[PDB]
C-alpha cells in the first residue's frame, strides 16, 4: 500500500515541476503568452509531464 | 529616443495595478469559468470553512 | 493601485520600439501585476537594441 501511494504521490508532485519551462502552471502560460511562445513552453512541459 | 522600460511583477500576492477589464457576478456550486486576481481556471466552487 | 489601460500605448503607433518578454503586448489588458515599475529615460537609436 505504501509503495502505491508514493508511487501515486510522486506522479502528483511532478507537475508542480518547471522542466524548463517558464511556469509549471499551465494556464499562467496560456494567459500569459501568445501561441508562438506558449507553444514553446507547453512543449517543454509536455516532455516532462509525458 | 525616449525610452520606458515597465517591469510587471506578478507574484503570489494581491494586484495592486490591473487591466481595464469588468468585475461580473458570483455563481456558486455551479462548475464555471474563474478569474480571480489574475488567477485563470475552470472548476466548481464551494462555501469553504 | 490604478488601472493600467494598455491599447492606449501598443495601438498608438507612436512609438518605435514594443517589445516584450514573459508577456504578449495584446494581453496586459487581461493581466494584472502588483508592482510596475515604469522605468523612464533618454538613449540613443543604435543603443536601442
Amino acid at each position: 500500500v505504501n509503495q502505491n501511494a508514493q508511487a501515486l504521490n510522486t506522479l502528483v508532485k511532478q507537475l508542480s515541476s518547471n522542466f524548463g519551462a517558464i511556469s509549471s502552471v499551465l494556464n499562467d502560460i496560456l494567459s500569459r503568452l501568445d501561441p508562438p511562445e506558449a507553444e514553446v513552453q507547453i512543449d517543454r512541459l509536455i516532455t516532462g509531464r509525458l | 529616443y525616449r525610452v520606458v522600460v515597465l517591469s510587471f511583477e506578478l507574484l503570489h500576492a494581491p494586484a495592486t495595478v490591473c487591466g481595464p477589464k469588468k468585475s461580473t457576478n458570483l455563481v456558486k456550486n455551479k462548475c464555471v469559468n474563474f478569474n480571480f486576481n489574475g488567477l485563470t481556471g475552470t472548476g466548481v466552487l464551494t462555501e469553504s470553512n | 493601485n490604478c488601472v493600467a489601460d494598455y491599447s492606449v500605448l501598443y495601438n498608438s503607433a507612436s512609438f518605435s520600439t514594443f517589445k516584450c518578454y514573459g508577456v504578449s503586448p495584446t494581453k496586459l489588458n487581461d493581466l494584472c501585476f502588483t508592482n510596475v515599475y515604469a522605468d523612464s529615460f533618454v538613449i540613443r537609436g543604435d543603443e536601442v537594441r
